[PDB]
RNA sequence: CGAUGUUGGAUCAGGACACCCAAAUGGUGCAACCGCUAUUAAAGGUUCGUUUGUUCAACGAUUAAAGUCCUACGUGAUCUGAG
């Protein structure tokens, strides 16, 4: 067997499109690397099970801890958020945390997945058993040879209505059992707004592979210097 | 308020827009050269410049063929796009197409009329505007400021 | 955020909360100016045909970053003296609660699970 | 005589068209080069600070938007402006402006030759600098004059003081009374024929007449406005970027008129700052790559521990 | 809502030809330096390029004729030769289009 | 009367002071607290709901206070038509 070499960059290095001065992109980009080297950040993608440690005043021990599923990664440069779930007590608990608030003491993964989808917001109209994680469990460790594994898990649904309308397409969701769910009548109509045009206007698409090499030599600056 | 907005409202909504431009530039890989509006064919410059990028990627590329597919309306015209085309430009990064603006039509709707072409076509060429000439007298001595400064610097 | 009229949860052990009624315990007013009540904010209750004061613990609305958010709205029952009238509360309640020890040292004194 | 219009490249052949381009940008380079000994080109005299003194603002152009945390916890968020040319351009005496206060004029960032008025670009080079965009008066006292052709840099605010903040907003072009003042609108499906953002009543029977201060439909956003007490957390040397607490007014990478607040609670905020403005050439010595607020969470910093 | 009162000629006449109603004149007229004829600075000239396109025309017309079929296209270069003329060693292998008419001027042959 | 379109709401409010609140003050059967009464001041403010077409009124919750009145009992070439 081989062990080829893939090179992940964080969503949020990734500059928004649009019309601001990329000397904002560089000052911003040299400090979020300034911070990751005092915080370890490690990769880590949706639908992966970390822990948090945070830094509160009000407990008998300053430090706090959470763990549950990353739903979503969102925002850019030194803003960048993600989302925890976790549901204790039969309480579903969301928390939107700040990947570089000087309040988080660490930032550990106890199971590096990705799953079929890119946002997992439809865990509030999931089955409960979808969002409880046991709060002490032990950390898993992977060999850099599985490339991230994917979780093929088909979920079930609560009857309607729900948060928001998965069945449309814009939001193209494939890890959800419809079949259960949904007849034929209702898969038919949330048809109606899709828009196969969307897929083939090559004018919307943000090709950022030059900006990526640019700011991967950076990076690699940084750990040398 | 339309700030920020960079694509243009034509037809009769997003889904006509695109088969307008599907028409154009279907016309404009057949032809190499064909008029239309201005405001249409200014729109149409940014999809011919990166249909020909398509083209480069190769015809064994399942996402270029299917891009493809879908652009050329008709279908004799996808070998042309991926084995004459897509040859011819490789030396060229986005120098693809010409935009020259074309008088007025003589009809009533008196519409602002614009030309758009592929580089090295077959067809006469257009009376591109010419620069003024290095022998004129405002040439003449601008490059007497030049030669000075290349004979000391 | 809960405002007039909201169907609420109450997450303490009392006879007024837990006892089944048909129609739901609905939000009356909110003693805050603004006509909308945050986490920490007291919010009256019209519960089985009687009119009782709340604290509300957690809304539905996402608040401040690292704040957390939960997926009903859950009141704590309270007294005009402001000693509630459950003796435990087994729903998690936000630890930022604990800001406010003046006023809210007896609803803390019975919570259980802070987030 | 009906001359045809002109511009700089219409009679310009192909072989003299990137020589024109090298011609100009070599002369910016060498002029903005020229004025980098401010006391080395016999400046005008320095005086002491003295209560009741007004210093000199700055032009800069809006970057963007960044958080920021303080050592309590707590978010801000702040602006980033960019001073890229600022150079004192012209000094009216006392008598002449206001009668009060000396006035100083400061230019923007640089912008083309081929493109200004003939005077713009005859005033300019009297004084030896390249075309400014933007060009706003500032009022200063007769201790704190400059002489003109003197740069400035974002050291001429140092962090702690607050500022103020001018420009111009965002355009919102012609908006109905709804957006334009907030008037609330009539309901949506109880009957309503054709009125769901109409003003309503503008006046009463009675005076038979609009009053000149009616508000009524029109031009929003495109106007000066200023911002008050906007505190300086971060002040960046090598790039020249200040970081302003709150929000400014007026879009990305526009120019702002940068001064010293004038609120009564920050007056005399000015002897712990230099006067009449920052020199690098006299300090001799080399400031730090980021001065920071006491209050600021440095991002080399350890993670904050409320123990 | 109507009018109250009929308008007079005098109001009129100061609405009708106000400065901004009047058509501007046109300072950007030039005359097109290969036929003399006039065109617009930024605008191609109209005699030149419909001379283009009449010749652009017969062109097209005699490839209709080279395939018959509506959708037959070659899948090489195209190269057009007047009479008087052999294809070159570089443009062997493309489709030859033969025109009767003598080379036009501003065409050129590469 | 060869037409001055008529209640209530919705929108927008202009004004008066014989002031409901906010500020200053005299008197008291004013110790303090809570009140009663009088002088001065109109820049700003004067809530959300159940029943009734309702203005009005009753009732629930609250507010520093939920003022009185004029303006074709403002305002249908802006809307509503329950009466
Ligand atoms: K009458
Ligand atoms: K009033
Ligand atoms: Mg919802
Ligand atoms: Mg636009
Ligand atoms: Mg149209
Ligand atoms: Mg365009
Ligand atoms: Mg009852
Ligand atoms: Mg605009
Ligand atoms: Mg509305
Ligand atoms: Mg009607
Ligand atoms: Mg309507
Ligand atoms: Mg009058
Ligand atoms: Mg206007
Ligand atoms: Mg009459
Ligand atoms: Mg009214
Ligand atoms: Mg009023
Ligand atoms: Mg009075
Ligand atoms: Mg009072
Ligand atoms: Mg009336
Ligand atoms: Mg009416
Ligand atoms: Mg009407
Ligand atoms: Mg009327
Ligand atoms: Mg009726
Ligand atoms: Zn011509």
């Amino acid at each position: 067997p081989q062990r080829p070499e893939t090179r992940f960059l964080s969503p949020e290095f990734i500059p928004p499109r649009g019309r601001t001065n990329p000397l904002k992109f560089q000052i911003e980009r040299k400090d979020m690397l300034e911070r990751r080297k005092i915080l370890h950040i490690p990769e880590f993608y949706v639908g992966s099970i970390l822990r948090v440690t945070t830094a509160d005043p009000y407990a008998s021990a300053k430090t706090s801890q959470f763990l549950g599923i990353c739903i979503q990664r969102s925002g850019s440069g030194l803003g960048a958020t993600f989302i925890l779930r976790n549901t204790i007590e039969g309480q579903g608990v969301e928390i939107c945390f700040e990947l570089y608030n000087p309040r988080i003491q660490e930032i550990q993964v106890v199971k590096l997945e990705k799953r079929l989808d890119n946002s997992l917001l439809y865990l509030r109209d999931a089955l409960p058993e979808y969002s409880t994680f046991d709060v002490n469990m032990k950390p898993i460790t992977q060999e850099f040879n599985q490339e991230v594994p994917v979780n093929q898990l088909k979920v079930k649904m609560k009857p309607k209505p729900w948060s928001k309308r998965w069945e449309r397409p814009k939001f193209n969701i494939k890890g959800i059992r419809f079949d259960l769910c949904l007849t034929e009548e209702q898969m038919r109509e949330a048809q109606k707004w899709s828009q196969p045009w969307l897929e083939f206007d090559m004018m919307r698409e943000y090709d950022t592979s030059k900006i990526e090499a640019a700011i991967w030599d950076e990076i690699e600056a940084s750990k040398n210097s | 308020i339309s700030h920020g907005r960079v694509f243009r409202r034509l037809g009769l909504g997003p889904e006509s827009r695109i088969h307008l431009l599907q028409n154009l530039l279907t016309g404009l890989v057949r032809h190499e050269r064909i008029e239309a509006s201005w405001a249409r064919v200014d729109e149409l410059r940014g999809y011919a410049e990166k249909l020909i990028d398509y083209g480069k990627l190769g015809d064994t590329n399942e996402r270029a063929m299917r891009m493809a597919d879908f652009w050329l309306t008709e279908k004799d015209l996808i070998p042309k796009l991926f084995q004459v085309l897509a040859p011819r430009f490789q030396g060229q990064n986005g120098g693809y197409t010409r935009m020259l603006q074309i008088p007025n039509r003589n009809e009533q709707d008196r519409a602002k009329m614009a030309v758009i072409e592929y580089k090295g076509n077959c067809l006469p060429p257009l009376p591109l505007p010419r620069r003024d000439s290095n022998l004129t007298l405002l040439n003449q001595l601008l490059q007497g400021l030049r030669q000075d400064q290349e004979a000391s610097s | 955020a809960i405002q007039k009229m909201t169907r609420v949860r109450v997450v303490d052990n009392s006879a007024l909360g837990t006892t089944p009624y048909h129609r739901p315990p609905r939000c009356i007013h909110v003693y805050n100016k603004t006509g909308v009540g945050k986490v920490g904010d007291r919010i009256l209750l019209a519960i089985r045909g009687q009119k009782k004061k709340a604290l509300i613990v957690g809304h539905r609305m996402p608040g401040p970053r690292m704040t957390p958010r939960f997926d009903s709205n859950n009141v704590v029952l309270l007294e005009d003296n402001g000693n509630p009238v459950g003796t435990r509360i087994k729903t998690p309640i936000p630890s930022s609660l604990r800001q406010r020890e003046g006023e809210f040292s007896k609803v803390l004194a019975i919570a259980q699970n802070f987030v | 005589h009906g001359k045809s219009v002109t511009w700089w490249d219409e009679h310009l052949s192909e072989e003299n068209v990137p020589f024109v381009k090298q011609l100009v940008s070599d002369e910016n380079k060498a002029q903005l080069a020229s004025k980098l000994c401010p006391l080395k080109d016999e400046p005008w005299p320095i005086h002491p600070w003295e209560p009741g003194s007004s210093r000199v603002g700055l032009i800069a152009l809006k970057l963007g938007m960044m958080p920021l945390w303080t050592k309590d916890g707590q978010k801000h968020v702040v602006t980033l402006l960019q001073v890229q040319d600022c150079h004192v351009l012209k000094y009216t005496p006392k008598e002449n402006h206001n009668g009060r206060m000396a006035a100083l004029t400061v230019g923007g960032k640089t912008v083309s030759h081929f493109h200004k008025s003939a005077s713009i670009l005859e005033f300019y080079q009297e004084l030896g600098l390249p075309p400014k965009q933007k060009v706003k008066i500032f009022n200063v006292t007769e201790n704190a004059v400059i002489k003109p052709g003197t740069p400035l840099y974002a050291a001429h605010f140092r962090p702690g003081q607050y500022v103020d903040v001018t420009a111009k907003t965002i355009g919102k072009g012609f908006q109905g009374v709804m957006r334009r003042w907030g008037f609330k609108g009539q309901p949506a499906t109880h009957g309503q024929t054709k009125t769901h953002r109409r003003p309503g009543a503008i006046s009463t029977g009675d005076v038979a007449r609009v009053w000149p201060g009616t508000k009524m439909p029109g031009q929003l956003g495109n106007i000066d406005r200023t911002a008050f007490g906007l505190k300086v957390w971060r002040i960046n040397t090598k790039h020249n970027i200040i970081y302003v607490n709150g929000s400014v007014p007026g879009h990305k990478n526009c120019l702002v008129k940068i001064k010293d607040s004038k609120l009564p609670a920050y007056k005399d905020f000015c002897k712990n700052l230099p006067f009449p403005t920052y020199f690098p050439d006299g300090d001799e010595e080399a400031l730090p790559e980021d001065l920071y607020d006491e209050n600021v969470c440095q991002p080399g910093a350890p993670s904050i521990t409320f123990t | 809502a109507a009018p109250k009162n009929r308008r007079s000629i005098e109001v009129n006449r100061c609405r009708r030809r106000n400065p901004q109603k009047l058509i501007k004149v046109k300072n950007n007229i030039d005359v097109c330096p290969e036929c003399g004829h006039l065109k617009q600075k930024h605008i191609l000239c109209g005699y030149c390029y419909e001379k283009v396109r009449k010749e652009t025309a017969e062109i097209r017309r005699q490839m209709g004729k080279q395939e018959g079929g509506p959708f037959r296209a070659p899948t090489t270069e195209t190269v057009v030769l007047y009479s008087g003329e052999t294809p070159s060693e570089q443009d062997q292998g493309k489709r030859i289009i033969e025109r009767e008419r003598k080379r036009p001027s501003w065409f050129t042959q590469n």
